């Protein structure tokens, strides 16, 4: 099982879709490792924390040039590996096949695209279809998104997660308390980890993104003190450089998919932390119905 | 025949990638040309700079064009002035780079000749060996795993296998797998007596590690070198 | 069953013809009216159509929250007399917009939710942009945006010179707009589609909006932006991800707006799904407590 694994990475290192059934079997084994994970994933540094990915195939093949081949790199990954119908599939499938095949040398945490709702209505769902016919392989990963840890935190440290900060949530126990096995819900302590955004204005706010809060600096710091947390890392947000500090460097925002849905000319960003937790951050580039409105 | 090169030049400079990228694989043509002093202060300094580009497409195009230029000076202005573009690419950010680089050695020794490498390569090898940073540490392993093809049994067993045998106790276990891929890979240019009073004992070892990963390789190392 | 008709008394409690100056002379607007109390949704139907458009998602939202319908039918569109009914500006029907609303209230303006579909999409924008409705809280676009409202320019001029010149009967009309495609809720074309065209003599469009072609331009261009720097909650309908240009996507992607989409829709997402459409709008006032809930 181990070499049918290295031979289903092989492949789709070429873009090339694993059959219906073994997506199945990957994805049954994959909810038995994650079930073992915790809501607050423990994660020992060297890691390289990556933020969305949305499905851009060939743009996570750059980004493993850039940042180094897995398993000899350590990868946490924040999420939103599914967007658009094009290759959001073999994108997908390669990750979970790495996390089946190396347990301990990647993370990958649940992003506000992992679910039913999103997939169903922006491609995935729809990308299944063409490729297998049936949408069975929709239902194996929606099914395992309920399974993917919310958040991750780097040595005791560093705060790991999609979105951002709750009112319902103080403390990493808070996290640890939660139900996770489930679709995101529209209101709430999980929905907010996954859809909140930083903010300019102090306190909290309404988020204009539909679900979630906006949260401010006098947040951050108060979350990241009561916590012993140095760093809130998180993604969810586009940024035209691949990354960014807000909050007093309380939170960095990396986004990992260059020139978004091929038009927002964008570059990604990973954060490479080291041995003892040194950060550094590297750019990219990307890698080289009706008609009428009236 | 004298002036395609301020053509050449201007093009090496511009803003665009696209023609940067293509004018490089280009050069070599432009060096049989006439370049036996041509190519030292006329060319050279603009090939230096593209060494460090920011878009680390053009440091591969370099990378990649290097042992063609490197054999067109000789081995005794290569210690000169690319010696240190050599090494320098080994600790790039890029991984890709640094990937290069490696297998750019091995071009490099398969011109300059195996005793050329154990003075000057090898030991700025060695050095990476004791980075605080595990990425680098790795460039090692992978450094020695392409030198080992053309080095030979002798220069691979003194100067090379202590280092990979002495990172069997890296703190990071990435390390440590890559010491076990290293001996899979490594051993066959080995004599048995190496491989099974130095080699073995240390495959052993590792089998029973704290790590998953580091197990499995430990065990596949030593089924694919016969030991078992 | 039935192609036939259905009045507009069958969804709006009432209507009413209301009267503006300017400097030629006077015109009378026409909307339709629903509802006692809550806020007020002002309706801003697309090209070549009338406040009829909103009759069924008027229905099914007043069965949601407790809110007033001011469904207008705009200049040159359903009844709505003007001295100069050949002036289609972006600018002359958002002032319009204005003064219906001055001329209705202007001592008392009541919160206002802007709601515009196509190209009442881009007329909302420009109303609330020039901040002309003086107690507007929210805005929602329907199925509009710039850049691919921009690069479909010459496939709609190609739809309405392909389209009937006249109809045989109302019936014929209805059963037109279904079986075209034009409209996916018979329910709603039944009641929709007597606000498309007039009669004396066959059955022929109130509006020969080809001629409208002048004033695209103006509608959509910088229609992105212009919707971006609302400082107000904004939502935006679509039936599929494939509307979004540049702009918005990176403004959706930075969590500034709020995006549903509804796949299951043509271009008139409003009469396609005005079950669906009434939901979001709902849960977008419950959310920002801009109404109550029943």
């Amino acid at each position: 099982f181990t070499k049918e694994l290295d031979q289903w990475i092989e492949q789709l290192n070429e873009c090339k879709q694993l059959s219906e059934s073994q997506v199945k079997s990957l994805c049954e084994k994959a909810k038995e490792i994650l079930t073992k994970e915790s809501n607050v994933q423990e994660v020992r540094c060297p890691v390289t924390v990556c933020g969305d990915v949305h499905g851009q195939f060939h743009d996570l093949m750059e980004l493993f040039r850039i940042g180094g081949k897995s398993p000899d790199t350590n990868y946490l990954f924040m999420g939103d590996y599914v967007d658009r119908g094009y290759y959001s599939v073999e994108t997908v499938t390669l990750l979970v096949a790495l996390k089946v095949r190396y347990r301990e040398r990647i993370t990958i945490l649940r992003g506000n695209h992992e679910s039913r709702q999103i997939t169903q209505v922006y491609g995935f769902y729809d990308e299944c279809l063409r490729k297998y016919g049936n949408a069975n392989v929709w239902k194996y990963f929606t099914d395992l998104f309920d399974y993917l840890p919310l958040t991750a935190l780097v040595d005791g440290q560093i705060f790991c997660l999609h979105g951002g900060l709750s009112p319902s949530i103080d403390t990493l126990d808070h996290i640890r308390a939660l139900d996770r096995l489930q679709e995101v819900p529209h209101e709430g302590p999980m929905c907010d980890l996954l859809w909140s955004d930083p903010d300019d204005r102090g306190g909290w706010g309404i988020s204009p993104r539909g679900a979630g809060y906006t949260f401010g600096q006098d947040i951050s710091e108060t979350f990241n003190h009561a916590n012993g947390l140095t760093l809130v890392s998180r993604a969810h947000q586009l940024v035209m450089e691949g990354y960014n500090w807000c909050h007093d460097r309380n939170v960095v925002t990396i986004f990992s998919a260059p020139n978004y849905c091929y038009r927002c000319g964008n570059q990604a960003a990973i954060m490479e932390l080291d041995d003892t937790l040194k950060y550094s951050f590297l750019q990219f580039d990307p890698a080289p119905t009706p008609d009428y409105f009236l | 025949s004298l002036y395609p090169i301020a053509v050449l030049i201007d093009e090496l400079r511009n803003e665009d990638v696209q023609l940067r990228l293509n004018s490089i694989k280009k050069l070599s043509t432009i060096a049989l040309a006439l370049g036996v002093e041509r190519l030292s202060q006329s060319l050279l300094p603009a090939i230096v700079e593209l060494a460090e580009d920011a878009k680390w497409r053009v440091r591969l195009a370099i990378i990649e064009y290097m042992p063609l230029l490197a054999g067109q000076l000789g081995v005794e202005f290569f210690d000169e002035k690319l010696n240190s573009l050599c090494m320098a690419w080994l600790v790039d950010h890029v991984y890709a780079i640094r990937e290069a680089a490696t297998s750019n050695l091995k071009k490099l020794v398969e011109k300059f000749g195996k005793e050329w490498a154990h003075a000057t390569i090898i030991p700025k090898v060695l050095a990476m060996s004791g980075d605080p940073n595990y990425l680098h540490r790795m460039t090692t392993l992978f450094c020695i795993n392409v030198l080992s093809e053309v080095c030979g049994q002798d220069i691979t067993t003194k100067h090379m296998l202590p280092t990979v045998l002495r990172m069997a106790g890296d703190p990071v276990a990435n390390v440590r797998f890559n010491v076990a891929k290293s001996l899979q890979k490594i051993g066959p240019i080995l004599d048995n007596s190496t491989l099974q009073s130095e080699v073995k004992p240390i495959l052993e070892k590792l089998t029973q590690d704290q790590d998953v990963d580091v197990k499995y390789f430990a065990q596949e190392a030593l089924t694919v070198l016969s030991l078992a | 069953r039935d192609f036939s008709p259905v009045p507009w008394s069958q969804y709006f409690e009432s209507m009413e013809d209301v009267e503006v100056e300017n400097e030629t002379g006077k015109d009378t607007f026409r909307v339709y009216k629903s509802g006692s109390e809550g806020p007020v949704l002002l309706l801003l139907h697309g090209g070549g159509h009338s406040a009829l458009s909103w009759a069924v998602f008027t229905a099914a939202i007043i069965s949601r929250v407790q809110c007033r319908i001011v469904a207008l039918d705009l200049r040159s569109h359903g009844e709505t007399k003007v001295k100069n009914p050949e002036d289609l500006s972006a600018e002359t029907m958002a002032k319009d917009v204005g003064n219906v609303v001055e001329a209705m209230y202007g001592d008392l303006p009541p919160p206002i939710m802007l709601i515009g579909h196509a190209m009442g999409g881009a007329i909302a924008v420009h109303t609330a942009s020039s901040n002309l409705v003086p107690s507007l809280l929210g805005l929602c676009m329907i199925d509009v945006v710039e850049g691919t409202a921009m690069d479909a320019l010459n496939s709609m001029q190609n739809f309405l010179r392909g389209r009937p010149k006249t109809f045989k009967s109302l019936e014929n009309a209805i059963e037109w707009s279904v079986k075209s495609g034009q409209i996916r809720n018979l329910e709603s074309a039944r009641v929709s589609m007597v606000g498309q065209v007039k009669q004396c003599k066959p059955y022929t469009w109130r509006i020969e909006l080809a001629k409208t072609e002048k004033y695209w331009d103006g509608w959509f261009r910088g229609l992105s932006n212009l919707f971006l720097s609302c400082p107000i909650p904004k939502l935006l309908l679509l039936a599929g991800v494939d509307r979004l240009d540049k702009d918005l996507t990176i403004g959706q992607m930075q969590g500034k707006f709020q995006m549903q989409v509804l796949p299951q829709c043509g271009h008139a997402v409003h009469e396609d799904a005005p079950d669906k459409v009434a939901e979001a709008v709902a849960t977008f006032l419950i959310r920002h407590r801009f109404a109550e809930p029943i």
